[PDB]
RNA sequence: AAACUCCAUAUAUAUAAUUUUAAUUAUAUAUAAUUUUAUAUUAUUUAUUAAUAUAAAGAAAGGAAUUAAGACAAUCAUAAUGAUCCUUAUAAUAUGGGUAAUAGACGUGCUAUAAUAAAAUGAUAAUAAAAUUAUAUAAAAUAUAUUUAAUUAUAUUUAAUUAAUAAUAUAAAACAUUUUAAUUUUUAAUAUAUUUUUUUAUUAUAUAUUAAUAUGAAUUAUAAUCUGAAAUUCGAUUAUAUGAAA
């Protein structure tokens, strides 16, 4: 239940296909400052997700519309060679070479 | 490309002795910038000279190395860098979810000052 | 005038459909379609019977863009994987609610015409909605009925009722005696000014009399509700309700009609839409257990998530906009337990049979008969048709002059 | 021929298109609302209309600002520009473009229609 | 789409709070864009080069 | 020494060849079969709407009269329908030579083994 | 297709007289032979012009009707061919033959 | 056309003196928007060369001062 | 000059732990052709030959840049040097205006004048390439125009990416269906059909008309929006209305 609430509250920052939650910040002038800022937000998001005393957002289904828009901008080569077309009996068969067989002994 | 490839080869040699597994240099797509300069005739004769600039790119990846050793690599190759080569380094640090001690804009300040000045307070009076 | 009595003035698609170009076709003697003796006609090209042709022309089973004008009368290949498989499920399945799917031009309409041919032979009353777009495009009159609380379409209903009367055997219709008394306003131009109303008493008049009632346009919606109710209460004759191009209904939730507030009218607020979905959903139950409901999609219509979700092929996505997902239609289809029958593509042996019939019909070009080996032709036409598509096969043979 | 408020229409003409074609001030969107309000189906033609329905169209058309009334509003807005002495008013008086168009070339239509008593 | 708007608004508000984002449900023009645009002065003022060159 | 190694069928009996036309590319898998073709996982009539494009793909198999003797799994990217269809045509011809190297001369004579060099030329 | 090729072979003129601006004096009208690709162009343009006089809105229908009439013997473009061949027979002596 | 939500194009002008004394307001702010207060006051509006005298009416509110001080002379040809 | 050289194309090797994925790719190096050979025919300077065709091998088919002189043109608002003239002005700054004026004429474009062609619709989303994003590119969502929704425009909010990663951006035509004035070639009411998305019959379905329509989108009214400190002279966009010439 808390995992579902976490994914709902992340909104566009969660990709269901890959299960990755990614957030970036360059608001501050130093990387250390920006790293803490992201860390603090992560703790806040986790605390809210693990506090299911008032609302768990279980009725609300996960929204993937942002991920769908991203997928339409990348070409998907999701087709593989049919397995029932494979003809393993037509593959070349290793020939017997006495020289290589004799050079190994 | 010539200095880029030579320097890339040197980085692989530096990493090996440091104990850093390295992959590459992977060639990335070359960027081409173009500019056309119309010449004095502009009569549709040989009246447009063309120019271009190619950015050659190489990616070297480091694996399974401690941060201290990785910094030694960057320091050494920086000390002995070649002319006309630029370098960007993305470091990836795996961390724990909860850490210890962690890892106001100029315009907003001036707005508050302006809204307190008499030229603005004289109107906000209710 | 520029147009003479016999001049071909329409566009190509309408000219081929309407110009009676089959008159010059050569008469061939083919076996007749009979499901009771399918063993003798399986995997063979057959013509329909004289009783079947008359009914199917009145039902709209044959459509334009089917190269029907190449042959004296429309013909069909009795297939084992499509025709025999579907008709056996229709006779055995207890629910008897099907939706025919498949890629564009695979032969979904022809399969429905073969199901109509079976029904004619098996003494059933067929109610066909060939082109549902005619009651959703806003090109005929509409009126609101207060007693039905639905928007009735008199012009369309007049045509539909005549099709149900002219396409079905009068004897079957006469057998169904009426269960209730009905009174309508008289529009018969002979006694309309003498008899204000026409009464149909129960147990005396039949559903044949009900289908011949001439009423005013405003009372024609109440005549369509009586006809359907009478056919759904009787248990003597099975009723086969069919709808071709049903994809148009699923993807056009809102008709072109607008109410008095300039708001487009929901399709289920039309009597035709409500009636169609009541039979599909199961709200209108037929007493006879051999009654069926065969729907067919068409590739000329847009596709969306409505039908795939209703058939269980994809999960429900709640955030899909209503223009690409109509949850009310999904509920109705799943309430009726509608099952999918995907029309398979033709195999190479079926292509051989069709091309052998085409050779005997003299429809093949001279480049495919002279100097070409028969086996080469079959292999080439099976490859150029997408490995079975009947429509791409015909086009490669008669509409590819390159 | 069907006559609505003097305008004559050929029988085959579609009502929603004909209304937006012969009546000043009524366009496509306005014509559709009139037909929807009167219960005329989207592609009904003029010859189908009955006399009660022809009177209903005239009634709804007479409760709108069309024909002279609409044309007077444009003529009075143009006159106001000239009365106040605005730059635009002078352009209307001089039969010149009033929307910033160049006049070194073209400007033929402005020289033909721009006037204080605009049609 | 079937998710009640009230439920989707509660998620938006809570999400905005966690991520320090401005929640403006009404849509009133607030000028927040002006407060977030980057300062281009330093780049613009260096167009002609560094003035502190040896002469 | 030379830089050419005899081409042979792979572990599954498939001949793999690549073809290019304009900006399009095609990688086809030819195996002995019954004339089944798939383009990017889709039926031929679905992917290629023009019958002339379909006839271009079939031409190499028609030259060796082996239209019903092979199954083709074609994958294509770039350019448009014509470039992809003819890139597949070129790739099938190059993949058919492994099954019978004696037919290369007939394929060359038909013109299906020649890479079409024409591409969009920036006006000069 | 066989009907189309037969109609094109019967309607197209075998030769056509062309004016050559040879010499400062008047140009010479000399009969010239036509190849098969040039013959088909002349006959096709005649067919298209005849087709576009028919009533159908669809060019395919008008073209189909025109081609059917030509395959059945009736065409007004056979007069054009006879007039191109008459001119050439008149100027037979103007040919050069070297 | 300035967006209505932004408000009028208000410029610094000496309106108090023109309302207590009746003096004309000489200005080059041709972009200025004629506010409803200006009604009745006398303005001298630059046109690039001279200052055109104009008194504001109620039908001029919303327009801009520049609209009433033409900057070009009517065209004429040496026919 | 040519050769050479580079680019393109074909091939080989190397690189990528094939999630920066396009391995059907990226970019370094190398190889290849200024193709080669047999045969018949026709010419020849007839021989160890060209033009031809025939057969065989081959992926092989296209481009780029390139010398020095001679005679002549341009102010270069695209760099100079001198002379010459201004030096409270011919130098410098600010506010506003102009460069956008309009009789005629000319060049170059855009959109049109309809049916081998225009308009709608097409969501498990037909099919590209080359570019751009720290003086940014802006996703999805929500709100309004505005209607169930979509579409289009803007606002609200500012996800990701400073990039083979994320965004601009689901390319478009194509193809399919529907519609389309002139056109009584239509539509409607009845009857009719073994053309049913349709046929036939009988009635009505206007005249006007060499002509401008449901073609065309100039001009113009009103309201709103975008950029900017500012859109009056003098910007862009949207909605309703207007609908010229052709
Ligand atoms: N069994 C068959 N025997 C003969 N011809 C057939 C058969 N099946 C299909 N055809 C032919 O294939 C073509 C397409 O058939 P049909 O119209 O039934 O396809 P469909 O899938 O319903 O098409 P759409 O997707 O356009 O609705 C027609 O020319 C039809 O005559
Ligand atoms: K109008
Ligand atoms: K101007
Ligand atoms: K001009
Ligand atoms: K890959
Ligand atoms: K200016
Ligand atoms: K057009
Ligand atoms: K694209
Ligand atoms: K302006
Ligand atoms: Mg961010
Ligand atoms: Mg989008
Ligand atoms: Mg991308
Ligand atoms: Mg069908
Ligand atoms: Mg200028
Ligand atoms: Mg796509
Ligand atoms: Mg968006
Ligand atoms: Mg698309
Ligand atoms: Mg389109
Ligand atoms: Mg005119
Ligand atoms: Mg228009």
């Amino acid at each position: 239940k808390s995992l579902h609430k976490f994914r709902i509250l992340a909104r566009s920052r969660y990709d269901h296909t890959t299960d990755i939650f990614k957030m970036s910040s360059d608001k501050f002038e130093h990387a250390s400052q920006n790293a803490r800022y992201l860390h603090d937000i992560l703790q806040r998001l986790l605390a809210e997700s693990k506090d299911l005393t008032e609302d768990d957002f279980s009725d609300v289904p996960l929204d993937t519309r942002h991920t769908i828009a991203k997928s339409l901008r990348k070409k998907k080569r999701d087709y593989e060679f049919p397995e029932h077309w494979k003809r393993p009996e037509d593959a070349p068969k290793k020939k017997f070479d006495i020289v290589d067989q004799l050079l190994s002994t | 490309n010539e200095n880029l490839d030579f320097y890339s080869d040197f980085i692989l040699r530096t990493g090996y002795y440091l104990g850093i597994p390295l992959t590459g240099p992977k060639p990335l797509p070359t960027r081409r910038e173009r500019w056309t300069v119309i010449k004095s005739p502009f009569v549709h004769a040989k009246s447009k000279e063309n120019f271009e600039r190619h950015t050659h790119k190489r990616l070297i990846r480091a694996w399974d190395t401690n941060p201290e050793v990785l910094q030694m690599l960057i320091a050494y190759i920086t000390k002995h860098s070649m002319a006309g080569v630029g370098m960007k380094c993305n470091f990836f640090q795996r961390s724990e979810i909860s850490l210890d001690l962690g890892s106001t804009s100029a315009v907003g300040q001036k707005v508050l000052e302006l809204l307190d000045s008499p030229d603005f307070k004289k109107h906000l009076e209710k | 005038k520029r147009v003479t009595p016999g001049s071909l003035y329409k566009n190509w698609t309408n000219t081929t459909h309407t110009a009676q170009l089959q008159q010059t076709a050569v008469p061939l003697a083919l076996p007749i379609f009979n499901f009771d003796d399918i063993s003798k006609t399986l995997n063979k090209v057959v013509s329909y019977s004289n009783k079947q042709y008359k009914s199917l022309h009145h039902l709209g089973s044959f459509k334009k863009s089917q190269f029907n004008e190449l042959f004296q009368k429309p013909v069909c290949l009795v297939r084992e994987d499509a025709t025999n498989s579907f008709l056996k499920k229709l006779v055995s399945h207890p629910v008897k609610k099907f939706i025919i799917t498949g890629e564009p031009g695979v032969g979904k309409t022809v399969l429905l015409s073969q199901a109509h041919a079976y029904a004619v032979d098996s003494k059933q009353i067929i109610i066909n909605i060939s082109y549902p777009e005619l009651f959703l495009n806003g090109r005929n009159d509409f009126s609101y009925d207060d007693d039905l609380k639905l928007f009735i379409q008199p012009m369309y209903l007049k045509k539909l009722i005549r099709k149900i009367l002219k396409a079905n055997d009068p004897a079957l219709l006469k057998s169904i005696e009426l269960s209730k008394d009905y009174k309508f306003s008289n529009a018969n131009p002979k006694n309309a000014s003498v008899k204000p109303f026409v009464t149909l008493n129960k147990t005396k008049n039949t559903v044949l009399d009900l289908l011949s009632v001439m009423t005013h346009p405003h009372n024609r919606g109440k005549l369509m509700k009586a006809i359907i109710d009478e056919l759904s209460v009787q248990s003597k004759v099975p009723i086969m309700f069919t709808v071709d191009n049903f994809s148009k209904v699923l993807t056009t939730a809102y008709s072109a009609y607008r109410n008095t507030e300039n708001k487009q009218i929901y399709s289920l607020d039309l009597q035709m839409g409500k009636l169609m979905m009541d039979i599909i959903s199961g709200e209108t139950k037929f007493a006879n257990g051999e009654s069926s409901t065969i729907l067919a999609i068409s590739g000329v219509d847009r596709t969306n998530k409505t039908l795939p979700v209703a058939l269980g092929k994809i999960p429900v996505d709640p955030y899909v906009t209503r223009y690409h997902y109509e949850p009310k239609f999904v509920e109705l289809l799943q309430k009726g337990n509608v099952t999918e029958f995907e029309v398979p593509k033709l195999n190479k042996q079926e292509v051989n049979e069709l091309i052998d019939y085409y050779k005997q019909s003299n429809v093949l070009l001279d480049k495919d008969i002279t100097g070409k080996k028969w086996e080469n032709l079959i292999d080439e036409k099976y490859f150029l048709s997408g490995n079975g598509n009947p429509r791409e096969l015909l086009k490669s043979l008669v509409l590819s002059h390159r | 021929v069907v006559h609505i408020l003097g305008k004559g229409f050929k029988g085959k003409e579609v009502i929603k298109i004909a209304l937006a074609s012969k009546f000043y001030g009524i366009g496509k969107t306005t014509a559709e609302k009139i037909c929807s309000k009167l219960g005329l189906y989207p592609w009904m033609r003029m010859h189908q209309l009955s006399e009660p329905q022809i009177m209903s169209i005239a009634s709804e058309l007479s409760t709108m600002t069309i024909e002279g009334d609409a044309r007077a509003i444009v003529k009075d807005n143009i006159a106001l520009k000239r009365k106040i002495g605005s730059y635009s008013g002078m352009r209307h008086t001089l039969h010149l473009p009033v929307r910033g168009q160049h006049t070194r070339n073209n400007a033929k239509t402005a020289r033909k229609l721009n006037k204080i008593d605009r049609r | 789409m079937n998710v009640p708007k009230a439920r989707l608004l509660k998620v938006a508000e809570l999400s905005a709070k966690i991520f320090d984002q401005n929640f403006n449900p009404s849509g009133i023009r607030t000028g927040s864009k002006i407060l977030n645009e980057r300062l281009k002065g330093p780049s613009v003022a260096s167009y002609y080069g560094n003035p502190d060159i040896l002469k | 020494s030379n830089n050419i190694k005899i081409k042979t069928l792979d572990e599954f009996g498939r001949s793999i060849a690549v073809g290019k036309r304009k900006s399009s590319t095609a990688k086809v898998f030819v195996v002995r079969g019954t004339g089944e073709i798939l383009v990017n996982g889709r039926q031929l009539n679905d992917y290629f709407l023009k019958m002339k494009d379909r006839e271009s793909i079939m031409y190499p198999l028609q030259v060796i009269e082996s239209v019903g003797k092979y199954n083709i799994f074609a994958t294509t990217s770039g350019g448009g329908p014509t470039g992809q269809a003819e890139s597949i045509m070129h790739a099938i011809a190059k993949a058919l030579v492994v099954f019978n190297p004696l037919l290369k001369s007939r394929l060359h004579k038909a013109g299906v083994l020649t890479r079409d060099y024409r591409h969009v030329e920036r006006k000069k | 297709i066989q009907a189309l090729e037969k109609s094109l072979d019967e309607l197209a003129p075998l030769m056509m007289t062309k004016t050559f601006n040879t010499g400062v004096a008047k140009a010479s009208v000399i009969p010239v032979p036509l190849n098969k690709r040039q013959r088909n162009r002349i006959a096709w343009n005649w067919i298209v012009q005849s087709a576009n006089q028919r009533v159908s809105s669809d060019f395919a229908v008008r073209l189909g009707e025109e081609l059917t009439a030509i395959a059945k013997g009736t065409s007004s473009a056979f007069e054009k061919r006879d007039q191109i061949h008459k001119t050439a027979i008149a100027h037979r002596a103007y040919i050069q033959l070297k | 056309s300035r967006s209505v939500w932004k408000g009028p194009n208000i410029v610094p002008l000496p309106i108090r003196e023109a309302m207590t004394k009746g003096t004309p307001i000489r200005t080059n702010a041709r972009a200025a928007t004629i506010l409803p207060q200006f009604v009745g006051l006398k303005f001298q509006i630059h046109n690039g060369k001279e200052y055109v005298p104009i008194e504001i009416s109620e039908d001029m509110v919303g327009h801009k001062l520049g609209e009433f001080a033409p900057t070009r002379k009517r065209f004429s040809y040496t026919q």
